[PDB]
């Protein structure tokens, strides 16, 4: 297993989407027109993970751009790396999705899925052993939501041996265009629990209290936001793309950090927390790192993980420091924090180690944690998904679309069951 | 019948055709199925011109549906400032009580509607008034830990 | 001859092999190309070491080796490096997809489909052989591979060699040198699987392999090179014998003879004397006696438990360099005399001796300091029960709450058989208890 096949779905999907291509590109060496330039040849040894070689020492991306709104095309190629993309994988339709999950699952979504399979058939009959997917989608939305799991079903059901993995970006008021989003997430993660191995969690309420509260950005934007996504995007898949001892991969991951199969649904973190152009992140130590990493305010998901247990853990250090101390350090937290962590999975907390670290840092950690405490993500949507559907309120909008009522029932009870389900690994004890 | 007309201009934003179905003797108070009137609709939908209106021909601020849910129930929750103040001016119930024990504020605060939760608090909303599972708007606040949200409820 | 065949199954097996053949070569004065000055017989040869070695027309030295690894990465080490040109390409055997820590993937989903291959390859190999006595195979027990493909290779090397011996040098998981949370699960898994087939299982427990290297050769870190430089430095110990003649355990046959009274109790307790840091160069030499004292001090196992805690079945001395056989029967008089081995009623409370007169090799590259003579103890105690009831602890831990069987079940494997594997571990630490109390 080497080859991730990419896929980023909606306006969100393929914002954060493109950031992940110009992140990695960088650190890989390959420039906007898919040629390399860099100075280590670590940065080609697993290129293949994320990257086809083109004719004439050559990458480019193994990632599929998909709306169904034509306007995040232009913007796409548009950006800095725009270019690179293989055009013939850009795949979108004329008329959007209005924020409505059933217009992308079922209607206009349904209409172009099919048009997306070809190219993702495409993409994996090109792959030595291709080794799962990743998409990139917002849950609030229509397109990345609705045509988002869609396109997740009918994957898993024709490679149904391949792993599934999305960064899946969670809806919040504080950053909020409708009050619809709590359907479209809850619709969403009906769908993620089933269809998916492993989900990041990256909630938009959380990214706006980092740059709000910690970064002081008094108004923040998706740039801003988008900042984080991409920071915790290149640190959670370092590890496939560099060497390493631990020879990771997308079924290793998911093999010992998901001990249910429907508790899935990771916490991401970062050290340190930066802003866009400020440099301030300097005598960083390795005491400080491991901190940082398991605080709360460096959660990329707004939920407190002293609130929980954790399940499983892996934490990813970057650049040169001492092994010796990572170590002593990480044996620290987890003494000092027994609490925290289940008794009844001896050894779940995982170090790995990479020598090459991002850009504009020497040090930096990412955090992934498999917590019960994210159970308060998901009691926040339900509790808005209730609010607005007892209310009754726009359900016309879906409806409309041939969806049944039921459906809004069912996700709801889903996702209440998925709740539940943390508790009770939450409260279990050894004995 | 023009009430099923009015109803359906309300909700769809037809101005004019609120003016004239009125003029033509439509039930301002016409309720749906579930006890809706023209005004719950409007202040569902965010038409701030259709409520203004329709109060100025006797719509019933506080009227309930089936469900005991007001029009500032609605506009709370679905998060149209404006029609929120139009409705406290003319004379809404800061502090009704709908069948699952919500108030506006329970509502505003749920849905993080931050400026209309500032609203309701200066006009009067009861902060210590309990949902059916006994959690005030505060309680809300803090177990979804917004921050955000309880500052503002401690004034 | 009576020639034996290595099998390397895995990242660990494949790694300590890569380190055992390296040694075994240095022992032997062949060459990395497979040459061989010393001893001039034109093709095949009968002398000892053709047990492990074949000999070509060109008077190549060919390992009798297979190695197998359900994806590439550390199997395209050993085509690239030093020894490229020592092994059998055709025994150098890679899948593209690993079992993902899994051991049904490794049994079941992965390992079927090349299985049939390495079992031809196998028959390639015993073919050559005029008096093949069995199999050496090593493993990790933690490992998707080196746990699920391996129980999947001795269940059908077992249907097809019916009379050959089959001995394992297997890698007990420890928490300061892991890769999985499920290790405990493949563990218990591949040993239930396995019992029946296995004659004879050297168990090396990670954890006391990396305190060695941290205590006696003062590296804080171990690499996986540390480890199996001082692991190869064991299996070379306890393989010299059917490499060079002797009068102790000649042949595979007799490890089960000298080591092994009952066929589900076939895990002996490895310990070695002495461990010295090549920087240590102008050390004080130990005599019979010190090294000898040395293997009955729990630091120096190769699996941590507390022989004191109890009973001896067997007990094999294994002397490599010079070492006079009256220090040896002095020394042992000394460890009856004044140690508290205790000895089963029912079993000769003898200690049997070999010496290989051969100083020790240690390899250039290593963490060893020369020594003028060394000394493995193979012992059947009761007391190696305490690292089953270990990897029992863990695992139980997780089953009880079911936490990762999903991954099993997913991959052609039945939940049945986690309850099935446990019971069996279960009857194996009562069969201790019941030998000794
Ligand atoms: N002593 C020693 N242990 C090793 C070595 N390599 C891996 N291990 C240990 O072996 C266990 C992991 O099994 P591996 O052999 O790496 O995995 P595998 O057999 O290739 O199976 P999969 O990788 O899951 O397909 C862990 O306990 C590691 O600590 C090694 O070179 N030397
Ligand atoms: N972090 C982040 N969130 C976004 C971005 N763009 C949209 N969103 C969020 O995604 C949701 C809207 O879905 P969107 O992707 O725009 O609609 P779609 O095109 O139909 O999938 C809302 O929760 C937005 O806050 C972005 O660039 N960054
Ligand atoms: C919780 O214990 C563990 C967790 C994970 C692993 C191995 C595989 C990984 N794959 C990736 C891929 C990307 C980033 C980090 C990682 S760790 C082994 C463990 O013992
Ligand atoms: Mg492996």
């Amino acid at each position: 297993m080497r080859e991730i096949v990419h896929i980023q779905a909606g306006q969100c999907g393929n914002q954060i989407g493109a950031k992940f291509w110009e992140v990695i590109s960088d650190e890989h060496g390959i420039d906007p027109t898919g040629s390399y330039h860099g100075d280590s040849d670590l940065q080609l040894e697993r290129i293949n993970v994320y990257y086809n070689e083109a004719t004439g020492n050559k990458y480019v991306p193994r990632a599929i751009l998909v709306d169904l709104e034509p306007g995040t095309m232009d913007s796409v190629r548009s950006g800095p790396f725009g270019q690179i993309f293989r055009p013939d994988n850009f795949v979108f339709g004329q008329s959007g999705a209005g924020n409505n999950w059933a217009k992308g699952h079922y209607t206009e979504g349904a209409e172009l899925v099919d048009s997306v399979l070809d190219v993702v058939r495409k993409e994996s009959e090109s792959c030595d052993c291709l080794q799962g997917f990743q998409l990139t989608h917002s849950l609030g939305g229509g397109t990345g939501s609705g045509m988002g799991t869609l396109l997740i079903s009918k994957i898993r059901e024709e490679y149904p041996d391949r792993i599934m993995n999305t960064f899946s970006v969670m809806p919040s008021p504080k950053v909020s265009d409708t009050v619809v989003e709590p359907y479209n997430a809850t619709l969403s993660v009906h769908q993620l629990v089933e269809n998916t191995d492993e989900t990041y969690c990256i909630d938009n309420e959380a990214l706006y209290d980092i740059c709000f509260r910690t970064l002081k950005l008094t108004t923040p934007t998706y740039g801003d936001l988008n900042h984080l996504v991409s920071a915790t995007m290149s640190g959670v898949t370092t590890c496939l793309r560099f060497p390493g001892q631990l020879n990771a991969d997308l079924r290793k991951l998911a093999v010992n950090m998901v001990p249910f199969p429907r508790l899935h649904f990771f916490m991401p973190g970062f050290a340190p927390l930066t802003s866009r152009g400020s440099q301030q992140y300097r005598a960083l130590t390795v005491p400080e790192l491991t901190q940082q990493m398991f605080d709360s305010k460096n959660m990329m998901a707004a939920c407190d993980p002293r609130h929980g247990r954790y399940l499983t853990v892996a934490a990813i250090f970057r650049g040169r420091m001492s092994m010796k101390e990572v170590d002593e350090q990480m044996l620290n937290v987890q003494n000092k924090n027994s609490s925290y962590f289940v008794e009844w999975i001896p050894n779940n907390v995982k170090t790995a180690v990479c020598d090459i670290p991002p850009r504009g840092l020497k040090m930096s950690a990412t955090f992934i944690g498999n917590s019960t405490a994210i159970q308060e993500l998901f009691k926040r949507i339900s509790e808005q998904f209730t609010a607005m559907f007892r209310r009754k309120a726009f359900l016309h909008w879906y409806t409309g679309e041939g969806m049944d009522e039921m459906e809004f029932t069912e996700a709801e009870s889903n996702m209440n069951d998925l709740v539940s389900e943390y508790q009770q690994y939450q409260d279990a004890t050894a004995d | 019948d023009l009430g099923k007309k009015l109803l359906e201009a309300a909700r769809a934003g037809q101005d004019d055709e609120v003016r004239i179905l009125m003029a033509n003797g439509a039930d301002v108070n016409a309720t749906d199925a579930s006890g809706l009137t023209p005004l719950h609709l409007a202040a569902t939908y965010g038409h701030l011109e259709i409520v203004e209106v329709l109060l100025k021909h006797g719509a019933d601020v506080n009227a309930i549906d089936i469900m005991g849910s007001t029009p500032l129930h609605l506009a709370a929750l679905i998060g149209h400032l404006e029609i929120v103040e139009v409705l406290l001016k003319h004379g809404a119930d800061v502090n009704a009580v709908d069948t699952w024990g919500d108030t506006p504020l329970h509502l505003a605060a749920i849905m993080g509607h931050l400026e209309i939760v500032e609203v309701l608090l200066k006009h009067g909303a009861d902060v210590n008034a309990q949902d059916k599972f006994g959690k005030t708007a505060f309680d809300i606040s803090i177990d979804n830990g917004n921050e955000d949200l309880a500052e503002i409820l401690q004034k | 001859m009576r020639e034996c065949i290595s099998i390397h199954v895995g990242q660990a097996g494949v790694q300590i092999g890569n380190a055992c053949w390296e040694l075994y070569c240095l022992e032997h004065g062949i060459q990395p190309d497979g040459q061989m000055p010393s001893d001039k017989t034109i093709g095949g040869g009968d002398d000892s070491f053709n047990t492990f070695f074949s000999e070509t027309g060109a008077g190549k030295h060919v390992p009798r080796a297979v190695f197998v690894d359900l994806e590439p990465t550390v199997i395209d080490e050993v085509r690239t490096g030093t020894y490229r040109q020592l092994f059998h390409p055709e025994q150098l055997i890679t899948g593209k997809e690993d079992a993902a820590n899994n051991y049904a993937r490794g049994h079941y989903t992965i390992g079927k489909e090349i299985i049939d291959l390495v079992l031809d390859r196998i028959r390639k190999l015993a073919d050559q052989c005029t008096g093949l006595q069995g199999f050496l195979v090593f493993h990790s027990f933690g490992g998707g591979t080196g746990s699920g493909f391996t129980s999947l290779l001795m269940e059908r090397l077992s249907v097809d060699y019916g009379k050959k011996s089959k001995l394992e040098f297997s890698i007990y998981p420890a928490p300061q040198v892991s890769t999985a949370v499920v290790e405990p699960y493949n563990s218990i898994l591949t040993t239930h699987t396995t019992l029946e087939h296995s004659d004879c299982a050297f168990m090396v427990d990670n954890e006391a392999i990396y305190d060695i290297c941290r205590r006696n050769l003062d590296i804080e870190r171990p690499t996986y090179t540390n480890l199996n430089r001082l692991i190869s430095q064991i299996v070379s110990s306890i393989t010299a014998s059917l490499r060079f003649d002797g009068a102790l355990n000649v042949d595979l046959t007799e490890f089960q003879t000298n080591l092994v009274p009952y066929p589900r109790i076939h895990f002996p307790l490895a310990t070695y004397a002495p461990v010295i840091s090549a920087e240590k160069a102008y050390h004080e030499q130990l005599s019979v006696a010190e090294i000898t004292n040395a293997c009955f001090e729990p630091a120096n196992q190769m699996v941590k438990c507390d022989p004191r805690h109890g009973k001896y079945m067997a007990c094999c001395l294994l002397y490599r360099g010079d070492v006079v056989p009256k220090d040896v029967n002095a020394a042992i008089a000394t460890i009856k005399t004044k140690r508290s081995i205790q000895f089963v009623d029912w079993c000769p409370t003898g200690f049997k001796v070999g010496i290989n007169y051969q100083p020790p090799t240690v390899v250039p590259g290593g963490d060893l300091a020369k020594v003028q003579r060394a000394v493995c103890m193979l012992s059947n105690t009761t007391a190696i029960a305490e690292a089953w009831a270990r990897l029992d602890h863990k695992f139980d831990l997780m089953y009880a709450k079911r936490a990762f069987v999903h991954w099993y079940v997913g991959e052609g494997m039945e939940e049945g058989e986690f309850s099935e594997a446990r019971e069996d571990m279960a009857a194996l630490e009562k069969d201790y208890e019941e030998v000794g109390v």
